Parts: structure tokens; C-alpha cells; sequence
């Protein structure tokens, strides 16, 4: 299934290197991972924790941090920011 | 261990 990210999410994916406008959810997850990795938002010591306060990703997630093992804010963000084609 | 390792385990 193909999705079109809303502008603010699309901005983030492009920072992370995405050249597409339409994505699969798998590709969106790939580029979010890339973004977090590139911007070094993960906690250095406990790397399942992602600190996104004072980053545009935090504005989309509406949270200052999240755990890769408690990913619902990520998924809820994607629900708000992906239009299914 | 590493963020990359952990991110790969996310259910899509």
C-alpha cells in the first residue's frame, strides 16, 4: 500500500535522504530510522530511547522522547501524517 | 544494543 506523507513528515523523510513523494510504510520506517540515526537523537547509553524534544520530529510525535520498545506514539503519528493513496 | 539493531526489530 502506497502512502503520501503530509508536508511536515515529508520534510523529515527528505532530510533523511528520501527522493520519493509516495512511499510504502516500510520505506517511511526506513527513513525515520535514518533520520534518528543521522541526527543522533537516540540516547547514547540506552539506545532504544529517542530524544526528540527541540527537533521537528518531536513536534510531529507530540512527545519529548519515546522508546523504540513502546512505539505507539510513532504509530499514532504515522496515522495522523500518512494519507493512503 | 545499538539503535540500528533495535530499530530493525520494530513491527511495521
Amino acid at each position: 500500500t502506497q502512502v503520501h506523507p503530509r508536508a511536515p513528515l515529508l520534510q523529515i523523510l527528505k532530510v533523511a535522504g528520501a527522493q520519493e513523494e509516495v512511499f510504502t510504510v516500510k520505506e517511511v520506517m526506513h527513513y525515520l530510522g535514518q533520520y534518528i540515526m543521522m541526527k543522533q537523537l537516540y540516547d547514547k547509553q540506552r539506545q532504544h530511547i529517542v530524544h526528540c524534544h527541540d527537533d521537528p520530529l518531536g513536534e510531529l510525535l507530540e512527545v519529548g522522547s519515546f522508546s523504540v520498545k513502546n512505539p505507539s506514539p510513532l504509530y499514532e503519528m504515522l496515522k495522523r501524517n500518512l494519507v493512503i493513496l | 544494543e545499538t539503535f540500528s539493531d533495535l530499530w530493525k526489530l520494530l513491527p511495521e
